[PDB]
């Protein structure tokens, strides 16, 4: 009846969905299936968006564990949340930033969701994210 | 008796007998843990000028120094312990300094990068990178100094009492 | 923005992964790259000044003999030798000139003095016959240098034209502003290229040796570099 534009109709071709298959090569934890992390407590990361571009962060999601923090920076130096014990966001079911506050966070660089595997925990430990972007 | 009424802006330096102050062991190939850490204390405003001298004098348990390969970085963080990258000074390895006559000495002291500034409640933290098989550091025995009082050499830490100048807010 | 970092040998602000080390070639007088540091993915430019930046590069050798029952205390050398700085005397230089080490006895062993014109030293001690001995003495004879590489080993070009010998290396007290090392040359880079120190003289240095007492890593780079963040 009226307003058919209302929705937002964000943009298309700027809108993406990372997984943790996308990281790099170089990136020394890598599996083919999810991302590990050494026993001493290595700061596997799951989620990185490296461009020259600027960019938004929409959404964040990824595993949990008993013994692990989390965080999130953007870009190479910022954390917004500094750490966690009981992470945001799941596989299927996300932490939607905008549906939780206004607005999103914004990113320049780039983005990343490090993993710190604590010392005292012992055991290989496999994890997996997921993270939706727009530029 | 009669005392001068002295500038607000105080110079002083900072050391590991201090209340805002806390440090604590570490062991090897450790980045993330702060050998040392620091707090603005209530009220109050700091003030650390680019050409500030710097003086880490680390030492090990059975009290000898370490890998001078070994790095040291000061870093200025955010609330709640987080790091910055901007703002950081005094990337510097743990190695030439001749602890002997680095303090003593205006050659030896080193001093920092850039300038900086400390907010009431802000960190400022003193990471270290140790190479594998080596030995830890100590509390007991290390111990950090910076600012440069009582000498005409060196540059001294700015202080002064937020409640006393209005303009304070202005510049925090 | 800008900062005004140190660089090592090892880790650092790059984590151990964008460093490598190798060692020289004897028998072929060749320029060999004896380190390299690659831009990683997450700086923006790295910038590199002569008389801006400051710098130290402290290598040595390796070389070993076989106990004897003769009171040998001294040794002959493949390199030529002097003093830190120049000193007959030992335990005032910046830095031992010399550092031996005992199999069979896991012990320092201390330095007297040594000729320091032709290839000798003295040693305090009185090997043992049989024993397995090392000694990771001064290096001498060399020259540096820098280049760049465009993520290919693809070279385009050079930092500065001239060498400098790393005689004159040790030769200048290192670590003092005004008489601090400061060579030519004015670099920049970006992600994943890399700088290469490059390395000319017949003698074997090292990098690792996992039986030297004082440090782990036996040589070093410490440079002084400016960053974008």
């Amino acid at each position: 009846q009226t307003a058919d534009g209302r929705v937002g109709l964000v943009p298309v071709n700027s809108y993406v969905t990372l997984e943790t298959d996308d990281l790099d090569t170089d990136e020394h934890p890598v599996t083919d299936a999810g991302t590990v992390a050494l026993e001493p407590g290595e700061s596997a990361p799951i989620v990185r968006y490296d461009l020259g571009q600027p960019a938004a962060v929409y959404a964040v999601g990824a595993t949990d564990e008993a013994n692990v923090e989390y965080e999130l920076k953007v870009n190479n130096s910022k954390t917004v949340g500094g750490r966690t014990n009981s992470p945001l966001g799941v596989l299927n079911t996300p932490f939607s930033f905008v549906e939780k506050l206004g607005g999103a966070i914004p990113c320049e660089t780039a983005a990343t969701y490090w993993a710190h595997y604590s010392s005292d925990a012992t055991g290989t430990v496999e994890l997996a994210g997921r993270m939706h972007i727009e530029v | 008796p009669e005392i001068g009424n002295n500038g607000a802006e105080k110079q002083i330096s900072l050391h590991k007998g201090q209340p805002f102050i806390d440090t604590q062991d570490v062991g090897a190939a450790d980045p993330n843990t702060p050998a040392v850490t620091i707090e603005g204390p209530s009220d109050y405003v700091i003030a650390i000028d680019a050409g500030t001298p710097v003086a880490p004098e680390f030492r090990d348990a059975n009290g000898d120094k370490l890998d001078p390969s070994t790095r040291v970085t000061i870093q200025k963080c955010d609330k709640q312990g987080n790091p910055l990258g901007d703002g950081i000074v005094f990337s510097d390895t743990l190695g030439r300094f001749e602890y002997s006559k680095m303090r003593s000495d205006p050659d030896y002291m080193r001093k920092t990068t850039t300038s900086l500034m400390i907010d009431e409640r802000e960190i400022v933290k003193i990471f270290v990178e140790v190479p594998p098989n080596a030995n830890g550091m100590d509390a007991d025995n290390s111990r950090i100094t910076i600012g440069d009082d009582t000498s005409d050499y060196g540059k001294a830490v700015g202080i002064v009492e937020h409640g006393d100048l209005s303009p304070a807010e202005s510049k925090a | 923005q800008t900062q005004e970092y140190t660089i090592n040998h090892t880790g650092g602000v790059l984590g151990d992964s964008y460093v490598t080390t190798a060692s020289n070639q004897t028998s072929p007088q060749r320029e060999t790259a004896v380190l390299s540091f690659e831009c990683p993915r997450k700086f923006e430019e790295i910038n590199y000044v002569g008389q801006r930046d400051a710098t130290r590069f402290v290598p040595r050798t390796t070389e070993s003999i076989t106990g004897s029952a003769n009171d040998d205390t001294v040794v002959d050398l493949t390199a030529n030798i002097q003093p830190v700085a120049g000193e007959e005397v030992i335990a005032e230089q910046d830095y031992p000139v010399a550092v031996a080490y005992n199999v069979t006895q896991g012990v320092e062993v201390d330095v007297v003095d040594a000729d320091y014109a032709a290839d000798t030293v003295t040693l305090g001690t009185n090997p043992a016959d049989g024993d397995e001995v090392k000694v990771w003495p001064i290096m001498s004879d060399g020259d540096v240098q820098f280049r760049l590489i465009n993520q290919f080993g693809q070279e385009e070009g050079r930092v500065y034209p001239w060498s400098t010998p790393l005689y004159r290396w040790h030769d200048f007290p290192q670590l003092k502003r005004g008489r601090e090392i400061n060579l030519h040359g004015s670099a920049s880079w970006s992600e994943n290229e890399t700088l290469e120190i490059l390395l000319d003289a017949p003698q074997a240095l090292t990098w690792e040796d996992s039986d030297y007492p004082r440090g782990q890593y036996v040589t070093t780079l410490e440079q002084d570099v400016e960053i974008t963040l």
